[PDB]
């Protein structure tokens, strides 16, 4: 549903976080929910859709899909 | 430290269920080894990192590291770790010979996120396994962690939202993930906050029980903030439960 554009990404670490367009917190992002087998890694500043999905560690992305 | 025998009776426990202790996106694979490893150390060895990480961290004597040959024989109760990919993956080991061994596992087939895909035993024909390692099991059983300071109840207050709370002073290093800190009750429910890097740390002054979570209370920048810390059961009195921790706690 929601755009944004990835803050940042640690491809060592797996997780990173996303800045959604609509200026709401910024979510985190794990590499099980980058959406495709093939990436596992996102890089900063790429625009990127998602759903969010909010967890007892807080808001995180879904099925992350680079635009 | 729990036996081989209490390892044995884990692991078939907890098959086809979803281990999620970690609370990060589901039943992840190395949420079931953290998980097992914490267990069977009576909560001295929590793993952090990625699977790929296990065999890097400092298993204080509980544990030995042993690479993969093709005369090495898993035991039950061996993590088997697998260190040729970006993440790595992991393995609760069930038993072995040379040909294969059997283990429980989560996240083999990529369902743990959505969560289809719960902890399953599955056979492996050495695939990718690089490493096993070894639990120093005691020669008894230990019921060690169901009786330590971490999952008695002791005595708490609770407030009119149904919060128990107890004034506590120590401070919380932030584990291997982020967390999000609450603005001003510890409830999932409060949309505004921030997040809490790993490696950051807090002087906190309150643990609270609440929305099924440990957490702790603090000051920052004249706000009042709830960090959950780790999962809890519910449950008060003799029925109390928390898992392991999302960091790391010290005095100062």
């Amino acid at each position: 549903k929601i755009k944004g554009q990835v803050k940042w990404f640690n491809e060592s670490k797996g997780f990173g976080f996303i800045t959604p367009a609509d200026g709401s917190k910024d979510v985190f992002v794990h590499f099980s929910a980058i959406q495709g087998n093939g990436f596992k890694t996102l890089a900063e500043g790429q625009n990127v859709e998602f759903e969010i999905q909010d967890g007892q560690k807080g808001p995180a992305a879904v099925n992350v899909t680079a635009i | 430290m729990k036996s081989q025998q209490q390892a044995k009776e884990w692991i078939y426990k907890h098959e086809g269920t979803g281990v999620d202790f970690d609370g990060a996106y589901g039943f992840q694979c190395m949420d079931l080894a953290v998980a097992y490893v914490y267990y069977i150390t009576d909560g001295k060895v929590r793993m952090w990192g990625n699977a790929k990480d296990a065999i890097n961290n400092d298993f204080k004597g509980l544990a030995t590291v042993y690479e993969n040959t093709p005369s090495f024989k898993p035991q039950l109760g061996d993590v088997a770790v697998y260190t040729n990919s970006q993440y790595g993956h992991i393995q609760c080991v069930i038993s072995g010979n040379l040909d294969y061994y059997t283990c429980l596992e989560q996240n083999w087939l990529g369902g743990g996120f959505d969560g289809w895909e719960k902890a399953t035993i599955r056979t492996h024909y050495y695939d990718g396994v690089t490493h096993f390692i070894r639990p120093k099991f005691s020669a008894s059983n230990s019921n060690v962690l169901e009786t330590s300071k971490v999952n008695t109840f002791g005595n708490w207050k609770q407030n009119q939202y149904g919060t128990y709370y107890r004034n506590e002073n120590a401070t919380f290093t932030c584990g291997f993930l982020p967390i999000f800190a609450r603005v001003g009750s510890p409830k999932l429910s409060e949309p505004n906050g921030y997040w809490f890097q790993p490696n950051g740390y807090t002087p906190y002054d309150e643990v609270c029980l609440s929305d099924g979570l440990v957490w702790i209370g603090y000051n920052w920048q004249g706000t009042r903030y709830y960090l959950p810390v780790r999962q809890w059961n519910g449950k008060t009195g003799n029925s109390y439960s928390i898992g392991l921790p999302w960091g790391v706690f010290s005095h100062h």
